[PDB]
């Protein structure tokens, strides 16, 4: 009933959302043809949080694909589970931003938002009770960083009392795939800090390290990273879809993890990520889940928590557990790592338990931490912004596209005071 | 003790189609017109003789005429599941519709089929020997209901005179209405309902929709759902003339008991318990609770909040096992309540009738079988709201003289337009004057 | 030419009296038991024509009353506190916009003055107001017939009036 | 038992009515051979409105076909379902006129209407109780506009108390097909506003844009451009042929939609309209059908319906539904768009339902709106007419046929006054 509408932006957003819908479709039992082919009754109970009933059991996702080039749209259509989406939702400008933030926020955004906003408004009005919006995008590209944040600002001004949870894959310093990454990322966070509500930070460097060590994968294609991010998404959206001994919806997680309205950049993990040569060896229990949870080498970000104190933490478990066990495990972790937690916040950990674990597994958990260690990820982008702004490199491609010379200074100022406001409460 | 029915217009015919089903089922008559042979339910050798005749060789025929101008509804009935129940001549169908035109339905086309309709009434009433009165079902939101209906009331009052006429008239809902030119027809039919009907039970549509979405829990109702409960109300009103009871109440004192003045006769109707087949057995349904549910403000078949004015005369018909003691206690509590204030000049306000026949049930309905039921017909002073509300949106149209050419092209005049306007003014003024 | 609802009432009542006299003559003729209805239809069509003319006069009167009462509110905005002096200055600017801008040079000058005055606050409305000022300025500088700049001038005047009818911009608008 | 006589004039009238007759004959379930094959019983019950039994099942349609060029009747007789029209109903000349309103309305209007009237009178007196005349034609042609208009005047003089539904296609500004479009349009309007009971005006670029967006056809030919109009013409006559919860005939529609006898130029719609690709992803229900009805890019007239107010509107639904939600949707639309509805009428929208959807579907609707935004479709023609008449261009082809300048002056005056009173009611 309470509603989530899924907007995917850019090439990365399109691919991640495609994999995520592939995952959720099988988690609910839906055939890629579109029909329902599940086993248990309890799957059907909340499929209206993600789907619509078209004509005779044709469950279709409530998603909008948004991008400026049709190549990735064609690839998504070709890929599996492509014939599940509504072709009306497919919106694209066919020209291409070309990793030009100014072009994607001022030039082609002004021409394609007029339709993508219409589509998202249509989905919202087809809804009845809106919990909020789900967004997927990047912070290193023209469409993802510019048009994604423009759409986020549009949504916040239109529906001011609906949350947005947005998965932003950010440019890590040493896995960079382009040269204007800080010029895009800083300008995007300029509006992400004051428009969005939960900017769930991800980066591909941590996913690469995880695939190297924990999964012991040798040649990880983007499919597996997209699978991991989809697993995190499903772990977040599970109390909304299955019953549990405790309830923690999106609004509850936000109100618990955001002490101040500018500290909404959460960093996450997932358990148990087991190499398929050790899955047969390890016996999974709640202590094992919490060990791999608080294991720093499993967090999906390049912000090591040993360097920063934790403001808040949440753990969403899935499986018929023992609530005493879960809570005492949280207490044990809090008492062991007694220096990484804020002193003026007692019991920094909030734990929810749902009764239905993901498909196949018998026990799972998702970690969502709001720590001050994340400010390294912003220092490492502010330094690069200053580096390529000191001698005015690559400015004209944005200056002549519509942007002035003061927005960059404003973005640098907001980076500096944001880092200062994490340092203050560290 | 026989009563005949005349159905005029789409609404009247459809309500009658959803009512005669209930009647035949209640008296056990098979849909083809003859009672079964071995199966025996109740003793009704004259309990059927009110609404039905008996054509000698076991073939009951209802005392009713359906009549329409658009023959679609009439031949739909003629080909429906009740081909044999009706007489093949009590279903009158003209040629062309009246098309939301009171003038066309009352002056041009109406004056060529009422001559047959009332002749059928004459040679139908000659067959009875204890006739009580008529009851009419019509919607004033259209042409056949307003025009032909008003003409038939005129030419039946002039012919049979003293006999009572229980009208069951559908006014338009305040803001929900299919037709658009309907306020004109509403006022034109009012200026004939006021002076030709002894008791006019009003019925609305938003009120019934509200009832069937709050209590009955049907969020997408329809006319097949409205007419069923309207028929329930009719049957609860007229049960006494067919069934003996502890305290029988017949049609004469509905007038000599609920009509304190020659012109103040406008009934709010209510029925309890409007309940589903799930809450039914989980709720303890006794006299006090069903009466309170009848008297709650949002349980009236007409959308008006009966807290603005005062109640002039209430009549409560009970079906099923109800003792005099607990109904007396219930009406005592109703008087003690602080929400409703009765008019001053009428200290004793209620009249309670009782009957031993439990409420019937139609297989395929939403109202599950219950032990007892209550139907209230109340003369109140909170109908001035309805009349003034319709008056304002009549005036809005009439200022620009919009749509008036469709009327003057058939025979209306702005003279009688203003006449009906001032008639509504006089009626609401009378309500204001009698309330004090 | 009416301006008051009382005068409109007088017109309505005299028209209704005329209708009654016409229909009374038609009835007292007592003839044409089949052309009576045709005469009635023609009389109603006449009534419709006259009512539509009354509607047109009502539209004109409503527009002129609106303009006159805006001017009256501007006057009541004047009848020597500093806020009231600024109100008088803004009234002067509004009258400059109201008067027939027959000269392109004076048009540009008054647009320049109002743009200077408006550009002081700059919260949300000045964006569109300045956009419209620049639109008129460019379409006059490049050279286009001012008779074709009618709706745009109307829009500038409307936005300027909305700007004046604002507390912060005119620090006495709490009055009305 | 109510009888509609269907006349079709000109090339437009011939093709449109041929499509209409194929659709209606198929829906009542008769094969092109001429026999009956409707399985149900609801179909035989009202064949008499459009068909007459000749001898042994040969249900000949009741229709009149009239123009001046043999090619149109040749094509109609050749085309599918064209083997059923009675040959004696091919009342017809020999020459052809072409784009000349004066030639088709003065010369051939003498030696052809003298027989067209005979055929119409015979066909009308053949049936028992007439309901009205349904005539389809164009305004920018010579053999359909002038000839059809003179037929309209003659039949209004003959039968005064009969409904008249003129399905007239009007010339387009952008879609240039001939140069005498303003002349013919003004001349035809000058008599339609005087005699026609109501004109369900249509055009071509609105239908082309409909076939582009709402159906995504790539090469929309006349074979479907007229199929849409055929569907509308079939859907308007639903009560006279099928039962329902709330019947409503042509007289009812006129009463509910004509506040004054010079306000009878309706713009028309039809729902649902969806592409064959997405006919599987949309839900068929009144909430979506009503939104599709109340749209600007869904109407079949090049008048943006928001450019003014709606004096009145009507909705005709087909299919099992809930007359609670139908009325609720109509009232919701009124309350939401109260700005675009005239004030001095409450409940500007009439809504009538029926229990029979069209064949090959399960639910349908039809929209008929008398709005003041239809003034522009006449303003453009009026301004073109003024521009052309200031120069007397192409005038000799009328003046040497018999028409004078007084006809043009009168047509312009009536056009201007009706447009002015549309502007008044706004
Ligand atoms: N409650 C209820 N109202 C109905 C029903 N059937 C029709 N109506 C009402 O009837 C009105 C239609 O106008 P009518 O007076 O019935 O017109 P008609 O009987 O079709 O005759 P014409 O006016 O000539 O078409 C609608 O506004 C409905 O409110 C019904 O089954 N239940
Ligand atoms: N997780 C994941 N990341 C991807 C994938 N493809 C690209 N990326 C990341 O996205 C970044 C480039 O974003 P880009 O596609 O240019 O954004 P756009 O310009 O809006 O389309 C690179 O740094 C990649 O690391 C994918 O399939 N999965
Ligand atoms: N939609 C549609 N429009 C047509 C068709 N045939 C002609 N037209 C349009 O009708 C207008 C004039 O019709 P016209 O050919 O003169 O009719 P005629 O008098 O019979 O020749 C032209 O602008 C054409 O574009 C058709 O089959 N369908
Ligand atoms: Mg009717």
């Amino acid at each position: 009933m309470r509603e989530i509408v899924h907007i995917q932006g850019g090439q990365c957003g399109n691919q991640i959302g495609a994999k995520f819908w592939e995952v959720v479709s099988d988690e609910h039992g839906i055939d890629p043809t579109g029909t329902y082919h599940g086993d248990s009754d309890l799957q059907l109970e909340r499929i209206n949080v993600y789907f619509n009933e078209a004509t005779g059991g044709r469950y279709v996702p409530r998603a909008i694909l948004m991008d400026l080039e049709p190549g990735t749209m064609d690839s998504v259509r070709s890929g599996p589970y492509g014939q599940i989406f509504r072709p009306d939702n497919f919106v694209f400008g066919q020209t291409g931003a070309g990793n030009n933030w100014a072009k994607g926020h001022y030039t082609e955004g002004a021409e394609l938002i007029d339709s993508v906003l219409d589509v998202v408004r249509k989905e919202a009005e087809s809804c009845d009770c809106l919990q909020g919006f789900q967004v997927c995008h990047s912070l290193g590209g023209g469409t993802g960083s510019g048009m994604g944040t423009l759409l986020i600002s549009k949504i916040r001004e239109e529906y001011p009392d609906r949350m947005m949870l947005t998965f932003s894959v950010v440019p890590s310093p040493k896995v960079s795939d382009t040269v204007v990454e800080p010029y895009n990322a800083t300008l995007s966070v300029h509006q992400l800090v004051e428009n969005a509500d939960e900017c769930m930070v991800l980066d591909n460097e941590a996913l690469y390290d995880i695939c190297f060590r924990t999964l012991k994968l040798t040649t990880p294609t983007f499919g597996d990273l997209n699978h991991l991010i989809s697993a995190v998404m499903s772990g977040i959206t599970c109390c909304l879809r299955f019953p549990g001994q405790l309830n923690a919806d999106l609004r509850k997680l936000a109100v618990n993890l955001i002490p101040f309205p500018r500290l909404h950049f959460f960093m996450v993990g997932f358990t148990p990520l087991t190499s398929r040569g050790s899955q047969q060896y390890r016996a999974l229990t709640v202590p094992e889940l919490t060990q791999q949870m608080w294991d720093a080498k499993n967090m999906m970000c390049a912000a090591d928590p040993r360097h920063g104190r934790y403001l808040t933490a949440s753990a969403l478990f899935r499986g018929r557990m023992s609530t005493k066990e879960v809570d005492e495990q949280m207490l044990n972790v809090q008492n062991k790592n007694s220096s990484y937690f804020v002193e003026w916040i007692p019991n920094n950990v909030k734990s929810s338990v749902c009764d239905i674990p993901p498909k196949g597994l018998k026990m799972s958990a998702t970690f969502i931490g709001n720590s001050t260690a994340i400010q390294e990820m912003f220092k490492r982008v502010s330094e690069q912004f200053t580096a390529m702004f000191r001698r005015k490199a690559f400015l004209h491609w944005y200056t002549g596209e519509g942007m002035d010379e003061m927005e960059f200074t404003e973005a640098e100022s907001n980076m500096n005071d944001l880092v200062s406001e994490y340092q203050q409460y560290q | 003790r026989e009563v005949i029915s005349i159905h005029i217009g789409q609404a009247g015919i459809q309500v009658g189609n959803a009512c005669w089903e209930l009647y035949c089922l209640e008296h056990g008559i098979q849909p083809d017109g003859q009672m079964p042979s071995d199966k025996t339910i109740g003793g009704g050798d004259d309990a059927f003789n009110t609404f039905f005749s008996e054509t000698g060789a076991g073939k009951h025929v209802p005392r009713c005429i359906f009549l329409d101008l658009e023959p679609t509804v009439v031949d739909e009935v003629r080909t429906g599941t009740y081909r044999q129940l009706f007489h093949p001549e009590q279903l009158i169908s003209g040629k062309e519709d009246a098309a939301n035109n009171f003038a066309r339905g009352h002056y041009t086309i109406g004056k060529e089929i009422v001559d047959l309709a009332l002749d059928r009434i004459r040679k139908l009433a000659d067959n009875c020997t204890g006739l009580q009165g008529f009851l009419v079902f019509n919607a004033v939101g259209g042409g056949t209901g307003s025009g032909l209906g008003s003409l038939l009331l005129e030419r039946l009052s002039v012919d049979y005179g003293k006999k009572s006429k229980l009208g069951f008239t559908v006014y338009p809902s305040p803001q929900v209405s299919t037709a658009v030119v309907e306020p004109y027809n509403s006022v034109l039919s009012t200026h004939s309902l006021l002076e030709h009907t002894d008791v006019a039970v009003m019925l609305d549509n938003e009120a019934i929709y509200d009832i069937c979405r709050r209590s009955l829990d049907i969020e997408r109702p329809t006319y097949t759902n409205l007419n069923r409960l309207i028929a329930q109300v009719i049957s609860s009103l007229t049960a006494s003339l067919r069934f003996d009871g502890a305290l029988n109440v017949d049609i004469t004192e509905f007038q000599t008991n609920l009509v304190p003045y020659p012109r103040i006769h406008f009934m709010l109707s209510s029925y309890a318990p409007i309940i589903s087949a799930e809450k039914a057995y989980h709720e303890q349904l006794s006299v006090a609770e069903i009466t309170n549910a009848a008297f709650e403000p949002a349980s009236m078949m007409v959308k008006c909040d009966p807290r603005h004015g005062k109640y002039m005369a209430c009549c409560l018909m009970y079906r099923g096992d109800v003792v005099p003691k607990d109904v007396n206690a219930s009406v005592a509590t109703i008087k003690t309540k602080r929400t409703i204030q009765f008019v001053d000049w009428c200290p004793t306000g209620f009249k309670c009738g009782i009957n031993y026949q439990p409420p019937t049930v139609v297989p395929g309905g939403d109202l599950a079988k219950v032990q007892r039921a209550v139907c209230m017909i109340s003369n109140s002073t909170a109908i001035g709201e309805i009349f003034s509300r319709l008056d304002h949106k009549f005036d809005l149209m009439y200022a620009k003289r919009a749509f008036v050419h469709w009327y003057v092209g058939e025979g209306m005049e702005e003279g009688e337009f203003s006449e009906a306007r001032e008639d509504l003014a006089a009626l609401e003024k009378d309500f204001e004057e009698v309330g004090a | 030419h009416p301006r008051t609802a009382a005068d409109f009432e007088v017109l309505y009542n005299e028209l209704e009296a005329w209708r009654l006299q016409e229909t009374r003559k038609i009835k007292e003729a007592g003839l044409a038991k089949e052309q009576e209805q045709q005469v009635l239809q023609q009389l109603l069509h006449k009534e419709t024509k006259l009512l539509q003319t009354i509607d047109r006069l009502k539209i004109n009167a409503n527009q002129e009353n609106k303009e006159a009462r805006i001017q009256h509110t501007l006057n009541e905005m004047s009848k020597h506190t500093p806020f009231t002096t600024r109100a008088k200055e803004l009234q002067q600017l509004y009258n400059g916009l109201n008067l027939p801008l027959l000269t392109v040079d004076e048009r540009l000058d008054v647009l320049l003055h109002v743009k200077w005055t408006v550009k002081e606050f700059d919260c949300d409305l000045t964006r569109e107001l300045v956009d419209l000022i620049d639109r008129e300025a460019d379409l006059l500088n490049r050279g286009r017939n001012p008779k074709m700049l009618e709706g745009l001038r109307k829009r500038i005047s409307s936005l300027f009036l909305n700007f004046i009818e604002t507390p912060e911009f005119n620090p006495e608008a709490v009055r009305f």
